């Protein structure tokens, strides 16, 4: 997944856009 | 033995691994 993430600063905030993705799976899982 | 690389998401990490196994012992 983040490999197509780069196309669309690096690795900081840019690799700080990867981590919504476990974000949102976590709530799922625990709610 | 460790690195803070992945420190800013880390709760949401450990808080849904255990959590989804407590899911499937369901």
């Amino acid at each position: 997944v983040h490999d197509p993430l780069l196309a669309i600063t690096f690795e900081l905030t840019l690799r700080s856009c990867l981590y919504p993705h476990i974000d949102k799976q976590y709530l799922d899982c625990c709610g | 033995t460790m690195v803070s690389f992945l420190k800013p998401v880390l709760k949401q990490i450990i808080m849904a691994g255990k959590s989804m196994q407590l899911l499937k012992n369901l």
